[PDB]
């Protein structure tokens, strides 16, 4: 469905887990994050929002 | 026909059944006091008055 992936999200992050640690986001072209994610999406030292 | 079965093998460590053989470890380890630290760092799930 091209105006729904809500399956495609719920694909992805059963692959992911559910709760761990560092992970990596390269949103837009160059992020490179290291991130940490135990649910809602934070970083090190502080939150992040969207 | 006949012979001597000599029968002679492996006598070292990983066969005198040592291969590991320690003396100081470091005893009889104790656990830590698990906490709501670890309990929510695996992937735990509040449930009500520090449940």
């Amino acid at each position: 469905v091209g105006a729904d992936v809500t399956a495609l999200a719920n694909k992805i992050k059963p692959s992911s887990g559910t709760i761990s640690g560092s992970y990596e986001i390269s949103t837009g072209k160059s992020a490179s994050f290291d991130v940490d994610a135990a649910g809602k999406i934070t970083i090190g030292g502080n939150a992040a929002f969207l | 026909g006949e012979t001597i079965t000599l029968n002679l093998s492996e006598i070292s460590v990983k066969t005198l059944g040592l291969d590991g053989f320690n003396v100081n470890g470091k005893g009889v380890t104790q656990n830590r006091s698990a906490t709501v630290t670890d309990v929510i760092a695996q992937g735990g799930t509040l449930q009500g008055d520090g449940t």
